[PDB]
RNA sequence: GACCCCAGAAAAGGUGUUGGUUGAUAUAGACAGCAGGACGGUGGCCAUGGAAGUCGGAAUCCGCUAAGGAGUGUGUAACA
C-alpha cells in the first residue's frame, strides 16, 4: 500500500532508467551515450519500461 | 438553481439515438426525462444540424429544452443541402460573436478558412466586406 | 482507524452505488460502527468485539442501559477526540493548552488492546497481572502457565469472546 | 591545444579558516575541521585576500582532461566550506509495500540494523562512516537523518544503506521495498 | 543457396557479359531501373544527389535491387510517391560462373554462370535521384541508408547540375530562356547555333 | 522571418509610445493565456496591451529616446516578467476596471499556493466514486443522501508552498474557488512622471 | 603499439581526444539550467463501438497575440 509520495521516490531509483540496447546497462534518464567500455559507448538507449 | 444541474452537453444528432447513444448513460444524473425526454429531446433537435451535434438543454422537471451552440461544421453542414460567401456573411449576425476579435470582419474570414472541410484564397487577399459584416 | 474507516468508507460507496436509497423498501442499510453495525477481532485467535461491549463496560464503570450504551457508542466512534487528562470528551483535536487530542476510538478502545498485546508479547509479567486485575479478566487453570501468543490467545479469548 | 591558464576563485565567509600545507586543505569552522589532500592534482593553489579571504586555483599549459580538475577542486573546497558551516544532513524515508522495516539504531548512532526487510529473518548491520552520525526521525514516520561534515562520508553511509536494503531475484519494478534518499540538505538551513 | 558476396567482391576476371558466347545466362534480380514520379519535366526537381562509389569492385544484381527497394520505401515514406525520381545508373552486365562439386577434382574446372553483378570504378555514379530542392535531407538520408546494402565505400554527393542532366544549375535557367535547351521528357535537348536555318524559325516563334 | 518579427515589433512599440501618452507598466503573474484573452477583450474599447522582451522594449525606448526624451524612466524599471498597457482614461477607473476582472484561477498542480485554503464541510454533490480522492487525500467522509459528505471542515495547503496533483485534482472536482491572482499594475507614466 | 616479404583481420559504432570542412543562433540578450504561459472557431472533415491534437486517409486556415502546432511525445476505452 506505497502511498504515491513514496511511490515516486521509490522508481526514481528503480524504475525510472534508461537500458543500452547493447549491454543493457543501467543509465540515468537523460544519459544519450552508454557509459560501459563493452558496448562502445553506443548511443542506442531505450527506457526501462513500466509496470502498466 | 433550477431545482436542477441539467447544463451539461450532449452530442447526439441526425438519426434518433436514443437509448443506442449515451442518453441513458447520463439519465441518472437527473432521472427525470429519461426515454420520453431522450425521445422529445431528439425530436426537437432532429434538424439544426444532422451531424453530431453537440447542443445543451434545460430541464422542467419533466422535460427538456435544447440550445444547439453554432459549431463550425455544423452551422456549414446543415446550411448545406464554391464560395457562398453572400451566406455566411449573413450567418455571422446570429454567431456566438466572440471568436477573441478585435473586429466583426475577422470573424467572416476565420470562418471562410475554417470552411476548408479552395476557398481560402478569398481569405489571403480580401479587401471587400470585411466592413460589410457589422 | 484509519484503515478501518477506509474500508467502512470503500463498503459504504459499493452499497450506496449498487443498491436502492435510504428512502428504500429496505431503508438505510449503510453500515455505521455508531450504529455497531461493522466488528472486528480475529477469529484464528478466538476473540472478536464490537462498539458495544466496551460501552457497556465503560457505562458500568462510570431500560435505561440500552439509552446509555447507544448514546455513548456515538462517542464511542467517529472524528471525536477524548482527552485522558481531561476526563471529559471534546470536539476539537487542540485543546485550550494547544495539545493534541487522541481520538476516543483510539484513546479507549485501541490504547488497551494495544497495552496488552505488547505487555504479553514481550513477556512483561507484572505488566500482565496488573492488566487482568485492572480488567478483571477471568483466566483458569492450563492457561496460567503459558507464554507467547498463546496466552494472548486465551487472554483475548477469554476478556472478548 | 594546451591553454596558458584556467583560474578559479571561491570566497571563504568569514568565520572559515583555511590554510593551505602544500596541496593539503585543512577548512576550520564552527563545526570541526575537514581535511583533504589533493596531491593527485597538480595545480597552483593560494590564498589572497585579508578581508575577503579568497582562495585561487590555477593551472597552466592544461588539455582538455585536466583542464576539468579545476572546478573539480574548487566544488570540493565549497563543499568543506559547507560542512564546516552548516553541516550535511541526508534525510532518507524508508518505503515499504507490506512489511515495515525495523530500523534500529546502535551506539551512538554509527552502526544501522535493518530486521524486517521484505519480512526475512537475517538483520543487515551497516556501520557508518567515522564522524557520520545517524538518528531516527520524530517529525516523520519512517525516516532516517545522516549528519556530517563530510559530504563523501555522509552521502557513502547514504548508499550503504540503500544498497544494504536490496530486492533480489524479484520484478524490483514491482517490489519497491527499500530505504531511499529522500532529500539532501544541511544543518541550521542557513 | 547463393555463394556470400565476398567471393566475388573483385574484378579479378575480364568482363563475361551475357552474349552468344555465354548463353543461358540466369536473369538479373534487378528488373527496374527508374521509380519515383519518372514522368515529371526537368524543371520541376532542380536537387540531383548521388551515390559515388569509392571502390573498384563488383557490385552484385540482388544488392542492387535490396539498395533499390531501401531507397524507394524512404523516399516514398518522406516525400510522397510523386516527389522524387530514382535512377540506378549501374547494370549487371558481368556473369559471374560458379564451378559446383558434387569427373570430380579441379578437371574441367570451368564454371556454369551464376548470377549477375556490375563492375564500378571509384568515382563512378551508382545511383541517382532527382527531386525538389528542400528534400536534401530526406535524399541524402536516403542514400546513407541505401549504402548499407553494398560492401565498399560509397560517398553521397550533391550534384551541381540541374536534375539528371548534364549542365550546372545556376546556368540552367538562363540557358532556357535563351533558348539554348529546350525541356522535354526528364531531360532537355541542346540546341547547337549551327544547323539549318528554319530549326531557328522554328524557335523565337 | 524572425528579423521582420522583430523590426514589426520594433515599429509596433514606437507608434503606440507615440500614440499614447499614458501607459501603465504592469506585471504579469502566473496568468494563462485565456486570462489574457479575457483581459484584452474587457480593455477592447479603451485600452491596448503588449508584451514582449524586455530587452527589446528597452532598446526600442532607447533608440527613440532621443525623438522623446524623459522616456529613460521608463528604462530601469523594465525587469522581469512586466509590459505596457497604454490608456487614455483615468488612472483609478482603469486601475478599477483593471481590479475588476481578475479571473478566480484554479489550483495549477505543482504550483505554490499564495493563499491558505481549508475546504468546508457540506453537500459536496459528487457521485460515490469520487471517494477513492477523499481517501488519498486523508479526509473521512460519510455518504448522506446518497452523495458525498464531509464531517468537519478541513485545511489543505497553507500559504506559500506547493501543491500536490491529488489535492489540486480533488478542489478542481469539487469545482470550488482556489486561490485566485491576476496581471497587477507595477507604476505608472502619465506624460513624463512617476507615480506608486 | 612497435617497420617491405611477414606471420593475423572486416563492415559498422564512440558525447575518449585532436585537427579540418560546411552551416546556423546571438548584447534587438546566445546555449544550457531554474520559472511562467502553451490559447479561441475547434470535442476541425471522413473515418466508429470510442477515437476530443496524439489508431489511421486526407487536408495545414483564421483571429487573439509575445507565442502556442486543428500537434513533438507520455497517457485515457474516449476524456482528463
Ligand atoms: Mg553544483
Ligand atoms: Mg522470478
Ligand atoms: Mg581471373
Ligand atoms: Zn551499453
Amino acid at each position: 500500500i506505497i502511498e504515491p509520495s513514496l511511490r515516486q521516490l521509490a522508481q526514481k531509483y528503480n524504475c525510472d532508467k534508461m537500458i543500452c540496447r547493447k549491454c543493457y546497462a543501467r543509465l540515468h534518464p537523460r544519459a544519450v551515450n552508454c557509459r560501459k567500455k563493452k558496448c562502445g559507448h553506443t548511443n542506442n538507449l531505450r527506457p526501462k519500461k513500466k509496470v502498466k | 438553481p433550477n431545482e436542477i444541474k441539467v447544463v451539461y452537453l450532449r452530442c447526439t444528432g441526425g438519426e434518433v439515438g436514443a437509448t443506442s447513444a449515451l442518453a441513458p448513460k447520463i439519465g441518472p444524473l437527473g432521472l427525470s426525462p429519461k426515454k420520453v425526454g431522450d425521445d422529445i429531446a431528439k425530436a426537437t433537435g432532429d434538424w439544426k444540424g444532422l451531424r453530431i451535434t453537440v447542443k445543451l438543454t434545460i430541464q422542467n422537471r419533466q422535460a427538456q429544452i435544447e440550445v444547439v451552440p453554432s459549431a463550425s461544421a455544423l452551422i456549414i453542414k446543415a446550411l448545406k443541402e464554391i464560395t457562398f460567401d453572400e451566406i455566411v456573411n449573413i450567418a455571422r449576425q446570429m454567431r456566438h460573436r466572440s471568436l477573441a476579435r478585435e473586429l466583426s470582419g475577422t470573424i467572416k474570414e476565420i470562418l471562410g478558412t475554417a470552411q476548408s472541410v479552395h476557398p481560402h484564397d478569398i481569405i489571403d487577399d480580401i479587401n471587400s466586406g470585411a466592413v460589410e459584416c457589422p | 482507524y484509519q484503515t478501518f474507516q477506509r474500508i467502512v468508507e470503500n463498503v459504504n460507496v459499493i452499497i450506496s452505488t449498487y443498491g436502492e436509497g435510504e428512502s428504500g423498501p429496505m431503508g438505510n442499510i449503510m453500515i455505521d460502527p455508531v450504529l455497531g453495525t461493522v466488528g472486528f477481532g480475529s477469529g484464528l485467535h478466538g476473540w472478536a468485539f464490537t462498539l458495544k461491549q466496551f460501552a457497556e463496560m465503560y457505562v458500568a464503570k462510570f431500560a435505561e442501559r440500552a439509552k446509555k450504551v447507544e448514546d455513548m457508542m456515538k462517542k464511542l466512534w467517529g472524528d471525536r477526540y477524548f482527552d485522558p487528562a481531561n476526563g471529559k470528551f471534546s470536539k476539537s483535536a487542540t485543546s485550550p493548552e494547544g495539545k493534541k487530542l487522541p481520538r476516543t476510538f483510539c484513546q479507549l478502545i485501541l490504547d488497551p488492546i494495544f497495552k496488552v498485546f505488547d505487555a504479553i508479547m514481550n513477556f512483561k509479567k507484572e505488566e500482565t497481572a496488573k492488566l487482568i486485575e485492572k480488567l478483571d479478566i477471568k483466566l483458569d487453570s492450563e492457561d496460567k502457565d503459558k507464554e507467547g501468543k498463546p496466552l494472548l490467545k486465551a487472554v483475548m479469548r477469554r476478556w472478548l469472546p | 591545444m594546451k591553454t596558458i591558464l584556467s583560474n578559479q576563485t571561491v570566497d571563504i565567509p568569514e568565520n572559515v579558516d583555511i590554510t593551505l600545507k602544500g596541496r593539503t586543505v585543512i577548512v576550520k569552522g564552527p563545526r570541526g575541521t575537514l581535511r583533504r589532500d589533493f596531491n593527485h592534482i597538480n595545480v597552483e593553489l593560494s590564498l589572497l585576500g585579508k578581508k575577503k579571504k579568497r582562495l585561487r586555483v590555477d593551472k597552466w599549459w592544461g588539455n582538455r582532461k585536466e583542464l576539468a580538475t579545476v572546478r573539480t577542486i574548487c566544488s570540493h573546497v565549497q563543499n568543506m566550506i559547507k560542512g564546516v558551516t552548516l553541516g550535511f544532513r541526508y534525510k532518507m524515508r524508508s518505503v515499504y509495500a507490506h512489511f515495515p522495516i525495523n530500523v534500529v539504531i546502535q551506539e551512538n548512532g554509527s552502526l544501522v540494523e535493518i530486521r524486517n526487510f521484505l519480512g526475512e529473518k537475517y538483520i543487515r548491520r551497516v556501520r557508518m562512516r567515522p564522524g557520520v552520525a545517524c538518528s531516527v526521525s520524530q517529525a516523520q514516520k519512517d525516516e532516517l537523518i545522516l549528519e556530517g561534515n563530510d559530504i563523501e562520508l555522509v552521502s557513502n553511509s547514504a548508499a550503504l544503506i540503500q544498497q544494504a536494503t536490496t530486492v533480489k531475484n524479484k520484478d524490483i519494478r514491482k517490489f519497491l521495498d527499500g530505504i531511499y534518499v529522500s532529500e539532501k540538505g544541511t544543518v541550521q538551513q542557513a | 543457396g547463393r555463394r556470400p558476396a565476398r567471393c566475388y567482391r573483385y574484378c579479378k576476371n575480364k568482363p563475361y557479359p551475357k552474349s552468344r558466347f555465354c548463353r543461358g545466362v540466369p536473369d538479373a534480380k534487378i528488373r527496374i531501373f527508374d521509380l519515383g514520379r519518372k514522368k515529371a519535366k526537368v524543371d520541376e526537381f532542380p536537387l540531383g544527389g548521388h551515390m559515388v562509389s569509392d571502390e573498384y569492385e563488383q557490385l552484385s544484381s540482388e544488392a542492387l535491387e535490396a539498395a533499390r527497394i531501401c531507397a524507394n520505401k524512404y523516399m516514398v515514406k518522406s516525400c510522397g510517391r510523386d516527389g522524387f525520381h530514382m535512377r540506378v545508373r549501374l547494370h549487371p552486365f558481368h556473369v559471374i560462373r560458379i564451378n559446383k562439386m558434387l569427373q570430380t577434382g579441379m578437371r574441367g574446372a570451368f564454371g556454369k554462370p551464376q548470377g549477375t553483378v556490375a563492375r564500378v570504378h571509384i568515382g563512378q555514379v551508382i545511383m541517382s535521384i532527382r527531386t525538389k530542392l528542400q528534400n536534401e535531407e530526406h535524399v541524402i538520408e536516403a542514400l546513407r541508408r541505401a549504402k548499407f546494402k553494398f560492401p565498399g565505400r560509397q560517398k553521397i554527393h550533391i550534384s551541381k547540375k540541374w536534375g539528371f542532366t548534364k549542365f550546372n544549375a545556376d546556368e540552367f535557367e538562363d540557358m532556357v530562356a535563351k533558348k539554348c535547351l529546350i525541356p522535354d521528357g526528364c531531360g532537355v535537348k541542346y540546341v547547337p547555333s549551327h544547323g539549318p536555318l528554319d530549326k531557328w524559325r522554328v524557335l523565337h516563334s | 522571418d524572425r528579423a521582420t518579427w522583430k523590426s514589426n515589433y520594433f515599429l509596433k512599440i514606437i507608434q503606440l509610445l507615440d500614440d499614447y501618452p499614458k501607459c501603465f507598466i504592469v506585471g504579469a503573474d502566473n496568468v494563462g493565456s485565456k486570462q489574457m484573452q479575457q483581459i484584452r477583450m474587457s480593455l477592447r474599447g479603451k485600452a491596448v496591451v503588449l508584451m514582449g522582451k524586455n530587452t527589446m522594449m528597452r532598446k526600442a525606448i532607447r533608440g527613440h529616446l532621443e525623438n522623446n526624451p524623459a522616456l529613460e524612466k521608463l528604462l530601469p524599471h523594465i525587469r522581469g516578467n512586466v509590459g505596457f498597457v497604454f490608456t487614455k482614461e483615468d488612472l483609478t477607473e482603469i486601475r478599477d476596471m483593471l481590479l475588476a476582472n481578475k479571473v478566480p484561477a484554479a489550483a495549477r498542480a505543482g504550483a505554490i499556493a499564495p493563499c491558505e485554503v481549508t475546504v468546508p464541510a457540506q453537500n459536496t454533490g459528487l457521485g460515490p466514486e469520487k471517494t477513492s480522492f477523499f481517501q488519498a487525500l486523508g479526509i473521512t467522509t460519510k455518504i448522506s443522501r446518497g452523495t458525498i459528505e464531509i464531517l468537519s471542515d478541513v485545511q489543505l495547503i497553507k500559504t506559500g508552498d506547493k501543491v500536490g496533483a491529488s489535492e489540486a485534482t480533488l478542489l478542481n472536482m469539487l469545482n470550488i474557488s482556489p486561490f485566485s491572482f491576476g496581471l497587477v499594475i507595477q507604476q505608472v507614466f502619465d506624460n513624463g512622471s512617476i507615480y506608486n
